[PDB]
């Protein structure tokens, strides 16, 4: 007798993403050497924390100084679909994956005159209320403040603190208010300031995941 | 064996108290992880459906036993009688990925289709209920679609179940409910 | 663990045919329904 | 619980309990039901990216009224809340200035008539409770409780832990426990009864912890 | 040459409860950490035991002291069908399962006040005769008398006494009478006792088993 | 690549006799315990050694004394089939084989009085000859005597001499003669032993052998 | 056991593939088959 | 490697599964991610 064999129904379907691997059939082939090539890459990620991108204010990507005084020079929501992102190497990284979680980093880089000083603060406004439009209310949220100086940047990271583990990089349409809060930049003063451009760009923080891939795009 | 009933600490006596000789169990068969362990059909409506445990039936052994808890976690099987390409998103994912091939997509090979499924909310555990009724919209397992879908089923492994919540039978309308049990012909 | 009964191990990884959990830091009816009284609180005669 | 003297007429089996600076002693206990756990589940999550504290300042008693129970209500009779409702004092203000928190909770119900009153009332705690059905009031034993009968107690104690598929909650919207109270045997009045019985509890809130400070205007 | 298998004929067929487990697609996932989660139940018996439910007589949980003297407060069957466990978990479990063997446990608590005193007994009347109505006759049974007094409750054993070693959850249409007898409770006496409530609940006994899942019902 | 298979032709077909065992898909179900139940049987041919069932002569089991003298009381066909059997335990079992071997025992058991004596011979006429009628002819065969007293029974035993190692329990039609010869069984004389009964009854011997079952029968 | 062949054991678990027995405490006519008398209960000659 | 899961090995030997490659003489932004600053700097107070 020969083997007796069970071919179960309902396994054995394609799956245009199965774990296995196809029979070959030309073989004993060797690919040229490329030992040692630069810039080699082996996760995503790394790159994302290696390099920070731009954030985007109509067009531009750094933030102008109104005038002197208390202005609140930006306010957005904390999702990776956000329109500041957009350009943003992580939100056209995150747009295939559904959830994520971890910190964010934002960069601050002033490109003022050596006769121009200002000072800023800037703020996590998690959801639960408005985000304020002046420092004194937003004083009250994880922030931190800063002067310019020898220093051109500045980091700070954004906190995952949400209620579930994990959550989506995706928006949903129900949601009117971005589910992660909002993280607003002031101005305190500033001095010979006016018109200057605070620069700012957003890289991966050490922490920060993205799982679930998924392709949900035109074709 | 009297108590302080007040107390809510439980009490179980034993046939040995007048005499008798309490003997041995095999609760295999009522063993959480078990009998939720096989597959139920779900109504399907459209050709494109998100998955969901709590569409079982609410008087099907594996409904009526899952929402006997109140918070659940488990790993998903599917078997679809289906037409043309199958595709599977996971949860979380844009309704418009159930078109892209990209994503977990498998060819017609009938009758059915089974597939193991990675539990894919995120969230540490999921719900029965909720009092914050209607249940949120990521209490799902990701979301199928394909041309046809003429039948559903989905089987739990790996259950865990926590806060025992009610599970009630028929109400009789006599002293008992009587019914037909299956019997050998009769001749 | 469940309805399953294959002599013989899964031919996919773990990795892959499961979700892997993860841990941040034997369960409750159980210790519960043997914590339960089974004497008598009385003094028995006979 | 225990008392000494000897026997006597009276009551006995006397427990205090304390959460900050507040005490409650209650010569009639009948011990103190447990919830699902003895202790909660790791505090620091990685949901709260570790910036939560715990403020040991909350963790006080607070009383709060439930309803009279007369001899018309009958088995069934149910009167159902979810905690935390309307939150006073240092614990309200917490859920004004975090956007997320977590705590358990420790009930002390007390219906307070008389020993010659029959009857029985039966409290519980309840888990995403969302309306019971008439059938299952019936098997409402399933969740943490503890029963009050004048013959023998006076008040109820329940102790439990924080639950739900988060690790940490927005109260504002959506709180998983939710303290009810039934009737199972209607209030008996015989020749000296009480004519009524007034039900308060008796709460604190339990190892609170809060995440996420939001902004202020006041 | 390859190989030489026989796919046997009637091996393969689907099946909704076959001890298999489909082939994955989806790898590399990593829940979110559960680790103590309050109250997990791991077989449901277990909570059975633990927590006792309710039975019914008419609508009500209690019985109630029609009278001084000889009384029959209760009688019934003894089927997890039974008009006065339906409410009860025991039976709304028990439904899924063919058989069953075990002890079940009835518990009293009453309620009356503090004057009140009342004589209950209880026993278990097997198949044979017809329920006696009144305690003389049932004397005979396995049977448990007692008082009221500073313990609210008393708990006591239904024996698993039948011909064969498993019995049905299930009613025949046949069965005239519960295949295994009745338990009737009583009053002996009281004194000022009449009015009040005896509250009557059931759980599941130490060695009380469910065997044999079924699913029948709606869909 | 995956495992490459070749799914022979001509194997896998169904067989209502094969040696494999189906799949299973309920599980984990524990039977009541049958320790020491009484009258186990492991193979039938044991049964067939121990209980000796009676053989046949026009609806009935015993043998009458016609009268004394020289008579020929019973003579048969050394078949399973043959008439006598029919209604032998015996024959009842070899309906279901085809072949067989073995020797076969015959009881003869004296039912007269006290006062009644006789003298009785048994053979076993191998085929070759026709079954002679009296004992002198038949004296020259493997035979036996023996006379009433005290022990009631006699036991003899009809041994296998083919010319094949095994023969059919069936009978051809082609056969007219029964192909394994006859036994007959004669009175000697006797007195006061007329009307008498000497019922007789057939066992399996101890080498009897049954082999190849085959169902031929109606349905 | 029975009319039962293959040499490779069951690929499902016995728990599965059969019913388990449980005992609660070779046989019979096999042991009265050979407690059978087979001698002569006479005296032989020759 | 990749999306690859199954426990036992390639029935076919890796020169006909794959292409071979040679060598003639661990990479980089996984390097460089690494090397990055993560201090504050500055001198802190409290």
């Amino acid at each position: 007798g020969i083997f007796p064999v069970a071919c179960s129904d309902g396994y054995g379907n394609m799956v245009t993403t199965d774990p296995k691997t196809a029979d070959p059939a030309y073989g004993k082939v060797y690919n040229p050497p490329r030992t040692a090539l630069p810039g080699r890459f082996t996760n995503y990620l790394d790159v994302a924390e290696a390099c920070p991108t731009f954030l985007m204010f109509e067009n531009v990507p750094y933030v102008s100084t109104r005038t002197d005084g208390q202005r609140l020079l930006a306010k957005f929501d904390v999702s990776l679909a956000a329109k500041h992102m957009s350009n943003t190497y992580l939100a056209g990284l995150a747009q295939y994956y559904t959830q994520y979680t971890g910190t964010i980093n934002l960069h601050f880089m002033f490109t003022g005159p050596t006769d121009a000083k200002a000072r800023y603060m800037v703020a996590y406004v998690p959801p639960g209320m408005d985000a304020p439009d002046n420092p004194e209310e937003a004083a009250h949220c994880i922030h931190a403040e800063w002067d310019t100086g020898l220093n051109s940047k500045f980091t700070f990271s954004i906190p995952y603190i949400s209620a579930a583990d994990y959550t989506y990089t995706a928006s949903h349409e129900a949601e009117t208010t971005c589910v992660q809060g909002w993280v607003c930049v002031y101005q305190i003063t500033h001095g010979k300031a006016d018109a200057d451009a605070l620069v700012v760009s957003a890289s991966a923080g050490k922490d920060f995941e993205l799982r679930l891939p998924v392709d949900a795009r035109q074709q | 064996t009297t108590t302080t009933g007040e107390s809510a600490d439980p009490v179980t006596t034993t046939v040995e108290n007048y005499g008798g000789e309490t003997q041995v169990q095999r609760r295999h068969h009522t063993d959480v992880a078990f009998v939720l362990d096989r597959f139920v059909k779900v109504t399907v409506s459209d050709n494109q459906h998100t998955l969901d445990v709590m569409q079982a039936h609410k008087d099907n052994i594996v409904g009526a036993l899952l929402r006997a808890a109140t918070y659940y976690f488990s790993d998903l099987e599917i078997a679809v009688t289906h037409t043309g390409k199958l595709t599977w998103v996971p949860n979380g994912a844009p309704v418009s990925a159930l078109n892209n091939t990209t994503n977990p997509t498998a060819y017609h090979k009938g009758p059915v289709t089974r597939l193991a499924l990675p539990y894919t909310a995120p969230h540490r555990v999921l719900a029965t209920a909720y009092t914050g009724a209607h249940l949120p919209t990521s209490f799902n397992f990701g979301a199928v679609k394909a041309e046809t879908i003429t039948e559903l089923l989905v089987r739990m492994k790996r259950a865990e179940l926590y806060c025992p919540r009610p599970i009630l039978p028929i109400q009789p309308t006599g002293d008992r409910h009587k019914q037909p049990l299956v019997a050998p012909a009769k001749q | 663990s469940g309805n399953t009964g294959s002599i013989i191990n899964n031919y996919y990884m773990q990795q892959y045919q499961n979700s892997m959990d993860t841990q941040l830091g034997n369960d409750w009816f159980s210790k519960l329904a043997s914590s339960a009284f089974s004497g008598l609180f009385g003094a028995l005669l006979a | 619980d225990k008392k000494t003297e000897e026997t006597t007429l009276l009551e006995d089996r006397i427990l205090t309990t304390r959460n900050g600076h507040t005490t409650s002693t209650t010569q009639s206990s009948v011990g103190v039901t447990f919830g699902y756990a003895t202790a909660e589940d790791s505090t620091s999550g990685p949901n709260t990216s570790a910036l939560e504290t715990r403020v040991h300042q909350a963790e006080r008693f607070f009383k709060m009224a439930l309803f009279d129970w007369v001899p018309s209500q009958n088995f069934g009779h149910m009167h159902k809340v979810v905690l935390p409702h309307e939150p006073k004092g240092v614990y309200g203000g917490l859920v004004k200035s975090y956007a997320y928190m977590r705590n358990g909770w420790d009930v002390e119900v007390t219906a307070v008539g008389n020993q010659f009153n029959g009857g029985c009332l039966l409290v519980a705690l309840v888990p995403e409770m969302g309306d019971i059905s008439d059938r299952e009031k019936y098997q409402l034993t399933l969740y943490p409780h503890q029963f009050i009968n004048p013959r023998t107690n006076m008040t109820a104690h329940i102790t439990v832990p924080y639950v739900g598929v988060n690790r940490y909650d927005q109260y504002k919207q959506h709180r998983p426990w939710t303290l009810v109270v039934m009737v199972v045997a209607p209030l008996t009045t015989n020749t000296a009864g009480a004519q009524q019985i007034k039900v308060y509890a008796n709460i604190a809130p339990t190892n609170v912890h809060v995440a996420g400070e939001l902004p202020s205007k006041e």
